């Protein structure tokens, strides 16, 4: 039961460290460079109306 | 006193009418007259059509010598031969009088309960003046709305502006019926008063509205301002103008406590972005008119108590999220204007929970001016913060369940768990008919809090705890 | 009195010199006449709409006033017929030109003024005041449609004078002097009305009777009432290119009129075959489906200006036809195309777009466009009752629900089935989203179902808890695993899993899948959700599920075969069939608890 | 357009257009309309490209006066590799289904890199069937594509949990998309295959799943094909 738990809490650890470490920022990077390019579009859209 | 002076001087002088045939030029829902004389910004006009028909307008602009018309029934049909247009020298009044409560009037006003016409009390401008914000004072009482899930946790002072946020496809429409049906204050009515103005809605609902009203007998208490979908737009910005005229003369002229509902917002939005394509005004944020944020601020701020007066106001506007987002602009200016707001979760309503509200985003600012003692009893602010809390809690409890088993959750989290399926399918599950006072309310949450061990309810105060536990 | 021709742009022309013309009178335009109609005037100058092809026009062509809006010629001999988006019979064109190709400026009466029709007098006599809307004599038409009444039309009253007897009369004889100041009043068998402004009608009603589309999902979860609005999704694959046969071929729909706005094209062909050999059991299998249908097919090449009217000259169609007390239901087929057509005419005119490309009324005009359905009771003397049921089919336009189509129609739609890309993805047929879709006639619909099944609300409450229970268990379990789960959860699991399987899914190709009765959907679905209840008492008294599922097995393979009951043999047999399998099942269940 | 029409509709031979990027004939329609100054319609282009384009396409079919047939098979090109744009969208909008090319299959070396998971052919079902061709194809098809796409999400769900969070499901499908992707799409350039010889190569492949969880495959069929 010792060795079965200690391998299996180091896995899940390590498993919740790199979620933590890696997936979060990577997402929310790119979840900011789509807000952005969607703010760019309508910037060109509205001065197209506006001429 | 001297009032009837001031009615006569202004009241027994007729004016001639001016009569014009030059219609030159139509745009669409537009209308350009050309040599009208000493025009005049938002008047009304009659268009009278070669056929005989009659239809209305309101001009929008003037130029030297000109007038840009818009007529709310379209356009077709007209002519710039025959049609001729009748100017009226003065802007869009409502006939108040005492007696508008019980009858039902359309979205420009005429009644429409096969009644007599209104025989006015008096002439106003739609749009009033502003509040003296020196003029003006903090909520304190409460309303009884009638609802659990309301009243225990998100009471409404007199004075607040609440939204009520939803989804397309929710059933806000029944529990707005709900909450006008069964308002009130509370006695620990001879001033009760409530206008229920609807806007863009489907005719199934107007019919639904008209008679459920009629034989709950709670329409002598209101006077309603319908407007179908298929109605001119124009008439839909009007309306809520016109409710909030009235409900604003009978709170601040005969002093009566009075509540206000509108039911929607998001068509009226849609009615404004209309408006200014018929004008030039390019559009704004995600295509809505830029300036929204002022006319949505005249709209609200009409409301709360006033330093000498007797009377009170309250609103409850009813908004409808597109997607379901709060970064939708509606939602994020209704929000900023107003004090907290009421959601409808999606997935409860899938569950047959009735009225399907959740309650961890609600808030309502103003509670701590509401609750107290005369007003309420004494224990309302602790079992809403313990009942909050304990919900919370059991939400993550029921997660963590089904990775964890039930067995290695603590007795705190077996007993949470099974408080927030008890909370969800008894407290809130409140009958469409079934009306219950703030005590009973109260009672049922006693009843439920009981499921812990006496000491185990932190946050309550031990004073309380000892007054009420028993039993 | 003629115009001159001053400009020319794609199909948009603007004449000049024509002072006097309204808002939306027809203009034959050009040598050839070609139709079109006003959109703008200032001065004299008139903008004009063409709804035909404008090519090899020059300058000082003359342009011809008419003075009535757009209308559709109405009439016996509508029934089993096509028409084009401005109501002109295409057997007709064909026939007489004997050309594969549409000659412009072509023109022929909506109905053939040749054919002889019995007509039967009604009930009045020289003397009697009339009013607009009441009949006076019934005509045979077909054996599928034997009552076609004639209506006397609205905006007309006064004091019959002279009336035609019985007899053979084509649609061209005056049957009919109407006394009034002026004795112009002489009515044939047909008459026209203006497609923009809706009918008139005495009063509205409340819809409280379902429509049976024959699908259990749609049936049982978001019911579809008689006279009312609803939005489904077209993906060619989800059911819905066959969900409008089944509904033709079953729903008690008196007359039906498809209308195809901006069909591909070959699918046309497809259904245009299709129709003529579709047949009908009831009261006699009767053949010709098209002795009950309409069609008005409009593909893309045609001008958009034919596409923006299609929608109104179908609509306006099934509003006469609920004049006479029938039970009509409409079917458009791309809300979006018409959205689209609309875009492209306002850029055409040089309007300023407001909501992503889109005009800003176009939830006004969409409104406008829905609000005439429902039930209603007509306008005459004898007190009729009809019903018109308008079933529009927004198309997704990439993300799911960003267009603001899908949420103009949302804003004002009562009955909403969205659609579910993953179900599609796995093909499961009916991809019906039960996460999104509602339907707000579910209240109302308590009133018939207690008269009959009493036990529809909660049952089917209790399965939509259900599956909202296992979804949201699913949404937590893949992170983790199906590991540290108890009893109960299970056998949630395992129910939904096969009631999403064996309920929900099914094939419209199979004699026993074809249509679903309301009896046996009912029964199937008391079958699920009594094993579901037992299994879960069951289990709460303690017991292992894992050994009580191998004994359970064979009725589990029961139930999930009770599907294949085909109906059609008794419709009370497999009641008490039904009843039997739920008996041996508690039985079951008894003995295998101990 | 028109000589393909004349060739068909009056000297009575079958026929086959092959038109290539329509690309470049939209950005030569955009460029005109802008030294003009019209409303201008979604990213710049003109609103009445949806007219245009199915002025173009709508030329094909058949009709009964004559007995010879049309087939378009135009060439597309997205810009940015994305089924969004103006053009793409409306054309998908206006044909019967489109064959979807994909840069990942290409990348991974696999010719021709067909993407079966977005594309479809809306006259299939019409077209297939016993007599036309073998009864199974109809079925097949359906069956294949629910193993691509649950194969595919299991791999996509996997690269990020791993194997241990796998069942049955998930183990049989990553192997069946492997073999499928290298042995089935792939094919040379000049080598080609009939019908059955691919239904032949299907059932193959197929063979791998237990007799059980192919639910969506008709008993029948099931039964007398699968068993040897």
């Amino acid at each position: 039961a010792f060795i079965i738990l200690d391998e299996v809490i180091k896995v899940t650890n390590r498993r919740v460290n790199a979620i933590e470490h890696v997936i979060i920022p990577r997402t929310e990077n790119t979840i900011a460079y789509i807000n952005s390019e969607l703010d760019e579009l309508d910037r060109e859209e509205f001065y197209r109306l506006k001429k | 006193f001297a009032i009837n002076k001031k009615a006569v001087e202004q009241g027994f002088n007729v004016k001639p009418r001016l009569n014009y045939n030059t219609v030159s030029g139509v745009n669409g829902p537009l209308v350009i007259l050309e040599k009208v004389k000493f025009p005049r910004y938002n008047e009304i006009v009659n268009l009278t059509l070669p056929d005989g028909t009659v239809r209305q307008g309101q001009v929008l602009e003037i130029r030297g010598d000109r007038a840009i018309v818009q007529v709310f029934e379209g356009t077709s049909g007209i002519d710039v031969k025959k049609t001729t247009v009748e100017f009226t020298g003065e802007s869009l009044r409502i006939p108040v009088s005492e007696d508008m409560l019980g009858r039902i009037f359309d979205g420009s006003g005429r009644p429409i309960d096969n009644g007599p016409k209104v025989f006015a009390e008096d002439y106003l401008d739609i749009n009033g003046s502003p509040i003296n914000p020196y003029a003006r004072i903090y909520p304190e009482e409460m309303i009884s709305t009638g609802v659990s899930a309301i009243d225990t946790m998100n009471s409404i002072a007199r004075g607040q502006k609440i939204p009520i946020f939803s989804a397309s496809g929710l059933p806000h429409n029944e529990i707005a019926a709900q909450i006008c049906r069964q308002a009130g204050l509370v006695r620990p009515e001879e001033n009760f008063s409530i206008v229920f103005a609807a806007m863009g809605v489907n005719l199934e609902t107007a019919r639904f509205f008209k008679q459920d009203f009629e034989e709950n007998g709670s329409l002598e208490r209101t006077s309603l301002f319908l407007n179908l979908a298929n109605d001119p737009t124009i008439e839909r910005i009007i309306t809520p103008r016109l409710a909030l005229t009235t409900a604003e003369y009978l709170a601040y002229q005969t002093e009566r406590h009075v509540l206000t509902i509108l039911t929607d917002m998001s068509s009226y939005a849609d009615a404004l972005r209309e408006v200014s394509a018929a004008r030039e005004e390019v559009p704004g944020r995600r295509g809505y008119p830029g300036y929204m944020y002022t006319d949505l601020s005249t709209i609200y701020e009409r409301a709360g108590r006033v330093e000498g007066r007797n009377g009170s106001i309250t609103q409850i506007p009813i908004l409808t999220m597109p997607n379901d987002d709060i970064t939708h602009p509606i939602p994020d200016l209704t929000g900023y204007i107003t004090e907290g707001q009421i959601f409808v979760d999606r997935q409860l309503h899938n569950k047959g929970i009735y009225p399907p509200i959740n309650v961890l985003p609600s808030l309502s600012r103003l509670m701590k001016s509401a609750i107290g003692e005369g007003m309420t009893r004494k224990d309302h602010g602790d079992v809403s913060n313990q009942l909050y809390a304990k919900y919370a809690i059991g939400k993550d409890a029921a997660a963590m369940k089904a990775v964890v088993g039930e067995e290695a959750l603590s007795i705190e989290d077996k007993l949470s768990l099974e408080f927030l399926e008890k909370f969800e399918k008894t407290f809130i599950t409140q009958g469409a008919y079934e009306d219950r006072t703030v005590f009973e309310s109260l009672d049922q949450a006693w009843s439920l809090l009981r499921i812990y061990p006496k000491e185990m309810l932190n946050r309550i105060s031990p004073k309380i705890l000892d007054e009420f536990y028993d039993r | 009195e003629y115009g001159a021709i001053y400009s020319v742009s794609g199909p948009v022309v603007i004449a000049e010199n024509m002072i006097g013309c309204a808002m939306y009178e027809l203009v034959k335009v050009g040598h050839d006449n070609l139709v079109g109609e006003v959109i703008r005037i200032d001065g004299d100058k008139a903008t004009i709409q063409v709804y035909e092809e404008t090519a090899g026009l020059t300058v000082g062509d003359p342009v011809l006033r008419t003075g009535k809006p757009l209308s559709v010629e109405l009439g016996p001999g509508l029934m089993e017929t096509i028409y084009d988006g401005i109501q002109r019979p295409l057997k007709a064109i064909k026939e007489e030109s004997q050309s594969i190709y549409i000659p412009r400026g072509i023109d022929t009466p909506a109905l053939d003024r040749t054919i002889k029709w019995q007509f039967t007098p009604g009930k009045f006599q020289v003397g009697d005041h009339i009013s607009g809307g009441d009949i006076y004599g019934s005509v045979f038409e077909n054996s599928l449609i034997s009552s076609h009444k004639i209506l006397l039309p609205p905006r007309s009253r006064g004091t019959i004078t002279w009336i035609a007897p019985a007899g053979e009369y084509t649609l061209d004889e005056k049957i009919l002097e109407v006394e009034f100041d002026g004795k112009k009043s002489d009515f044939t068998l047909y008459h026209t009305w203006p497609v923009r402004v809706p009918r008139p009608v005495t009063e509205k009603l409340s819809a409280d009777y379902p429509l049976l589309t024959g699908q259990r999902v749609l049936d049982a979860l978001f019911p579809c009432v008689q006279g009312g609005t609803t939005c489904i999704p077209g993906a060619f694959g989800c059911g819905k290119t066959v969900i409008s046969q089944s509904l033709s071929k079953y729903s008690n729909s008196d007359a039906i009129i498809y209308v195809g706005c901006g069909e591909r094209g070959n699918e046309m062909a497809e259904v245009l075959m299709e129709f003529p050999e579709l047949y009908t059991e009831m009261s006699g299998t009767k053949e010709p489906i098209m002795k009950r249908t309409t069609l008005v097919a409009n593909t893309s090449n045609m001008p958009v200006a034919a596409r923006e009217a299609s929608i109104y000259t179908g609509i306006t169609l099934a509003e006469y036809f609920r004049d006479q007390g029938k039970n009509v239901s409409m079917i458009a087929d791309s809300s979006s195309r018409w959205a689209e057509a609309l875009r492209e005419i306002s850029g055409r005119l040089g309007e300023m777009p407001a909501d992503q490309g889109f005009p800003a009324y176009l939830g006004a005009k969409l409104a406008s466009f829905y609000e005439r359905a429902g039930k209603a009771v007509a306008l005459g003397s004898p007190d009729r009752t009809g019903s018109v049921s308008i079933v529009a089919a927004v198309s997704p336009a990439g993300g799911d629900f960003s267009d603001p189509v899908t949420t103009a129609t949302l804003g004002i739609t009562q009955v909403f089935w969205g659609l579910d890309k993953k179900l599609a993805q796995r093909k499961h047929f009916p991809s019906i989203n039960t996460s999104v879709s509602y339907s707000k006639y579910t209240n109302v619909l308590n009133k018939f179902y207690d008269s009959n099944y009493p036990e529809f609300p909660v049952l089917r409450d209790r399965m939509k808890e259900i599956l909202s229970n296992a979804e949201e268990l699913e949404q937590v379990v893949q992170l983790v695993g199906k590991s540290a789960l108890s009893d109960s959860d299970k056998i949630t699991l395992d129910v939904a899993t096969l009631i999403k399987e064996d309920f929900l899914q099914q094939n419209g190709y199979s004699t026993y899948d074809a249509f679903c009765p309301i009896w046996k959907t009912f029964d199937m679905m008391r079958a699920f959700i009594s094993y579901h209840d037992e299994a879960q008492k069951a289990v709460a008294n303690g017991a292992n599920w894992s050994k009580l599922a191998d004994s359970t097995g064979d009725v589990k393979h029961a139930v999930s075969s009770s599907k294949f009951f085909e109906p059609s043999r008794g419709e009370k047999e497999v009641h008490g069939e039904f009843e039997k399998l739920l008996s041996t099942m508690q039985e079951r269940f008894a003995e295998s608890t101990d």
